[PDB]
């Protein structure tokens, strides 16, 4: 089972039979936020990578 | 010295020709792939920069190869296009190509600014609900 | 209204930077000096979950562990997250790091050392000169007359796509950046942009600034105007707006709780705006503003 991203639990009955999810509300710096939970889940892959990435033309 | 050959190579039926319309630059003409070759203009080497676009929106892009001599621009209308068409198909106007070729030893008459095409294309105005143009 | 400066005594001396700092504290802020070449941590932005200083301006060094020491990304997330604002800038000689990743994780790609940029069309040789035809918006800085604004050795950036960009200043349309290779690597034309902001939602906003020698005291003359215009909009004293109470009702007196909607009838919609330039609020004329009557999928 993989982790979810875009919801969080709130409330789970006793012998768990009803689970209740909420929505996340979004990011206030317009960043996705698989990549914001991506960013903070794994903490390892450091690297210096200096290339510039391939972009659209700003309109 | 050099000289310096242009072509599309498009995947369409467009870009219907006007022409240009100090330093400046001879002639260029049409040999009907589809080459636009000029004939030889120069003033130094160490910068060349083929400028696609339209500066009254401030949108353009940039192709820099170089074979050599004789140089090749080649600037394909199917992959190489993003956003600037479908800002070029509402209101009619003719996007531009501009050569830029200059370098740092102070021969101020010895640079080359100017543009050399005036073309104008319809292939398909074409929106797919592409969100980024405004 | 608590500042907090950072600077570097091995690069630049500190009182290079002078005539700008004390008119900002001349509309009563408070700063605080803090240096970053001796051993001591000393600076706790947030305390038991409360932020204590308002802005950050930094000044460029040369990397190292104790600007990592100081502060880290995530110490700039969380306290940018929750109306902090920051003034901040870069150099060509020297990129730090953690200011390079937390600005690629906002969404603007500052270019890495080596990389500078020139011009071989401009009047000076020297130094690189911007003429004032090239400010892209208009509600930070308006450009009342012909001026040339002087920068040094200088960096350019090359930003994506979103809502909340604001570009401040542009490149020349003939100019390109140069590493030890030789080609136009990171950003060519006018793509690549020198002044750059950032607002967001819960609004705060930062600057970046690609050059080190734009707030020199030997520099003064020719930028002084500009520079004080951008120190007012970074820190939230133009160009803000309020909005006042907004009523709808029938079109006579009756309210809508009185007489709640039929399929079909007359209503009015009003709304009021307030605009604060430092001192005190005044009514903002705007010529347009629009009314969406949506369910999912606007009817109006
Ligand atoms: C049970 O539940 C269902 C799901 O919840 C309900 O279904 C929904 O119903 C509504 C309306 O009944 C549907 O809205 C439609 O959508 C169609 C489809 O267009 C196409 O939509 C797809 C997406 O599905 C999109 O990708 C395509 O590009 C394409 O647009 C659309 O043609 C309809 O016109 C309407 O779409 C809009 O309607 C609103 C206002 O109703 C406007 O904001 C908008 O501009 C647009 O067109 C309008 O058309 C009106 C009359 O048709 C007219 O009054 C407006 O002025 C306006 O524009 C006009 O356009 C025409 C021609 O272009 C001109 O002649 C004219 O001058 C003017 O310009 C919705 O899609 C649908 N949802 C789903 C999932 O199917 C269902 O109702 C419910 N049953 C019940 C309640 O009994
Ligand atoms: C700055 O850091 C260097 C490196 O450790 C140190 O030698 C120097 O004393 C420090 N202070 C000044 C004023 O340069």
């Amino acid at each position: 089972v993989p982790p979810l991203d875009y919801f969080d639990e709130v409330f789970t009955s006793e012998n768990w039979m009803v689970r209740i999810y909420q929505l996340k509300k979004d990011d206030a710096q317009g960043r996705t936020l698989r990549d914001v939970g991506e960013l903070t889940r794994s903490s390892t892959k450091t690297r210096r990578s200096i290339k510039r990435p391939e972009l659209g033309l700003r309109v | 010295q050099d000289v310096h050959v242009s072509f599309p190579s498009t995947a369409g039926k467009s870009r219907v020709m006007i022409g240009k319309v100090e330093t400046v630059p001879t002639t260029i003409t049409v040999e009907d792939i589809q080459v636009n070759f000029a004939i030889e203009s120069t003033n130094k080497p160490f910068q060349n920069t083929l400028l696609i676009g339209l500066p009254n929106k401030n949108l353009e892009m940039a192709f820099e190869p170089e074979i050599k001599s004789m140089y090749k621009y080649r600037i394909d209308l199917a992959k190489l296009d993003a956003a600037l068409l479908q800002e070029a198909s509402r209101s009619p106007e003719p996007i531009k190509a501009t050569l830029i070729l200059a370098s740092s030893t102070a021969k101020p008459k010895e640079n080359l600014f100017r543009e050399i095409l005036q073309l104008n294309l319809n292939f398909d105005v074409d929106h797919s609900d592409s969100s980024l143009v405004d | 209204s608590r500042t907090l400066v950072l600077y570097d005594q091995s690069t630049e001396p500190l009182e290079e930077y002078s005539v700008y700092l004390k008119d900002l504290e001349q509309r009563n802020y408070k700063l605080e000096y803090l240096d970053i070449n001796s051993t001591s941590t000393t600076v706790d932005l947030y305390d038991k979950e409360q932020r204590l200083f308002d802005n950050i301006i930094v000044f460029p060094t040369k990397g190292g562990k104790n600007l990592a020491r100081q502060i880290p990304v995530k110490q700039l997330i969380k306290f940018f997250e929750n109306e902090g604002n920051i003034l901040c800038m870069s150099s060509p000689g020297a990129v730090p790091n953690t200011i390079r990743l937390f600005l690629n994780e906002l969404g603007i790609y500052p270019s890495p050392k080596g990389h500078v940029i020139r011009d071989y069309f401009s009047p000076s040789s020297e130094e690189l000169v911007v003429s004032s035809n090239h400010l892209l918006n208009k509600y930070v800085y308006n450009a009342r007359k012909s001026e040339d604004f002087v920068f040094g050795e200088s960096s350019a950036a090359l930003l994506e796509n979103r809502e909340q960009i604001v570009p401040i200043l542009n490149a020349p349309r003939t100019s390109f950046t140069e590493s030890k290779g030789k080609c136009n690597s990171w950003t060519s034309g006018s793509q690549g942009f020198l002044v750059v902001g950032f607002q967001n939602l819960n609004n705060a906003r930062l600057v970046w600034i690609g050059s080190s020698d734009f707030l020199k005291n030997k520099n003064q003359d020719s930028n002084q105007e500009f520079a004080k215009e951008l120190l007012k909009w970074t820190f939230n004293e133009k160009s803000v707006i309020k909005s006042v109470h907004a009523v709808h009702s029938h079109a006579d007196g009756t309210s809508y709780d009185e007489e709640p909607y039929k399929i079909k009838d007359k209503v009015i919609y009003s709304v009021g705006f307030s605009e604060w330039n430092g001192e005190e609020w005044l009514p903002h004329i705007a010529d347009d503003i629009q009314f969406e009557l949506r369910q999912v999928d606007p009817y109006y």
